[PDB]
């Protein structure tokens, strides 16, 4: 699972992407797992605050993934 | 619309552009556009909107210019500073481009205003800064069919929809509704701010193919442009 | 350099920005850049380079401002008809931030003189029309190692490329050896501009990303954003 | 071969993309080929007034292509 992360997402979590195995059912499951491995990690990826992209298609964080499945993490933006 | 002579020759660059010529000139002059939030976006984006030709505009903004928004709001000045955004963005828009007819509404509204006021515009900028506004231009904008550029950025990181508000076509809570000081770098409401110009332009006339359906989104920090497609949310609150 | 109150507050939005702070402003502050062409994407350039607080613009370009030029050029005006861009430049750039240091040079400079006044800066903008201008930029920006931030832009399409000069990575001849009036959409060179300013000051100030090895090319038409990787080539005149 | 088309280059041709067969060695084979259907064409891809990328990557007219390469023209720009 291509697992990309953006601006924002990208800048504090300190990578710009991983691959990861396909051992994830969805979006909001990969989410906190992602979160929980570092405070970083969980303001990067903190609810509320995040986008969900899968397979370049955005999606609520229910969507579901696959091997082969690209998820994409990155901030919304109201600011302007 | 017709062109003056002098018209003609100002537009001359977008006349000669394949597709759009003097009737895309003429829709241009034509279109009322509202643009909402004369700050960052609201500034980048009118500017363009006025050199452009976009005959009438209106500006909708409460706040007052202060001396932290000249770092990138540049139609406003050190000498603007107090005065109200859709004044100082005024004067300098009508120095842009004399021939436009700038109208500057200084209120923070309601949604029975809003209606009023979107119902009576070809197209709305959403150049703001809280999903509030957004969502109320988005609601009125839906129910009205103004389509609607919303262009959004903070940090470094921007991002551009068009909602046209057609069959199928998701709208702005469709995203909101999957989310719930910083800081902002100039440039950044320079790009996005110009691709709502670009994009208004190119609906207003007709020309080429919006940002409808997807979020363009601008990574500064590296440079990147990411476009994911934006689908319709079966229960979205205003369009489900 | 050393930021007074009244600046950090001006640039506060961007002295708040993470890995930016106060020595990314201050790096701004004490930056000279080169800015060739005030034209469409030099105006649309240096207005946020201005605005950002880049302390030293050079403003370099020949020509006089033109009615036409108004469709899209949004620092010159009506009143500046007739004056050397430079000139309109300077005054409209001045008025976004006073505490720049802008000097127009009103010239068509040769080779010699090119190579001394890029030497003299930290970061050249390339915004002009024609490419053998933006070979010569190249050239003497090759030679003194002095990064150059390319833009162009005509009718619906645009382009970028940061050349910071590395062992290993093309130059604009690299490019400008795969090729040998027309319009253009006046937000086009926002769009371009903004992001030449975005990619100049993400250099001066060591922030983020360069678009370095790689030509972004914007289609306005669609909306769209292709980046297309930029390989040196072996016999390049300039860097093979 | 996806040989894609971008902003005057598709303007002029009428078609974003034109899924070929895999039957040309290069690009300056393609670009003849292609261009030889039409004034219009020509125009487009026109030599001189043409960059070309193979593969995400921009190649001289002498990249040489094969199934599963996408080739992409599109114009440079030296206007501003
Ligand atoms: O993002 P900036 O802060 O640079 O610009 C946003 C701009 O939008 C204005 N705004 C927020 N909410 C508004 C509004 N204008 C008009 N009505 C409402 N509800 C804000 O004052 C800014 O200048
Ligand atoms: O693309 P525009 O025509 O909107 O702007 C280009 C700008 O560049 C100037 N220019 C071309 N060649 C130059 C030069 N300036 C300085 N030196 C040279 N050699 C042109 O006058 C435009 O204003
Ligand atoms: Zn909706
Ligand atoms: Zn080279």
């Amino acid at each position: 699972i291509k697992v990309l992360f953006f601006a924002q997402v990208r800048e504090l979590v300190g990578t710009d992407a991983t691959e990861v195995a396909a051992d994830f059912p969805t979006v909001e499951a990969l989410r906190q797992h992602m979160a929980a491995q570092s405070d970083r990690w969980a303001l990067a990826l903190e609810d509320g605050k995040l986008l969900a992209a899968v397979n370049q298609t955005l999606v609520s964080f229910d969507h579901p993934l696959t091997d082969g499945d690209e998820v994409a993490f990155f901030p919304p933006v109201t600011g302007g | 619309a017709e062109l003056s002579d002098q018209e003609m020759l100002r537009y001359n660059r977008q006349i000669i552009l394949r597709g759009f010529d003097f009737d895309g000139q003429e829709a241009l002059k034509d279109s009322r556009v509202l643009i909402v939030g004369l700050g960052g976006l609201g500034c980048a984006a009118s500017q363009y909107l006025a050199s452009a030709g976009v005959g009438n505009l209106t500006l909708l903004d409460f706040d007052t210019v202060s001396l932290s928004n000249l770092q990138r709001q540049t139609l406003h000045s050190d000498a603007t500073v107090g005065q109200p955004k859709v004044e100082s963005a005024r004067d300098a828009l009508t120095r842009i481009n004399p021939h436009i007819a700038i109208t500057p509404v200084n209120a923070l509204l309601d949604d029975a205003e809003l209606a009023a006021l979107i119902a009576e515009h070809d197209l709305v900028l959403d150049c703001t800064d809280n999903v509030a506004v957004r969502n109320q231009l988005n609601a009125g904008c839906f129910a009205a069919k103004v389509p609607l550029v919303s262009g959004a950025a903070i940090r470094m990181e921007g991002q551009i929809t068009v909602f046209t508000y057609q069959d199928g076509e998701p709208c702005y809570r469709c995203l909101s509704r999957l989310f719930g000081e910083a800081g902002v770098m100039a440039p950044l409401i320079g790009v996005i701010g110009s691709l709502q110009a670009m994009e208004a332009i190119k609906m207003l006339a007709g020309y080429g193919k919006p940002a409808s359906g997807k979020i363009v989104m601008y990574d500064a920090m590296t440079c990147q442009f990411r476009e994911m497609k934006l689908m319709r949310n079966p229960g979205c609150e205003v369009c489900g």
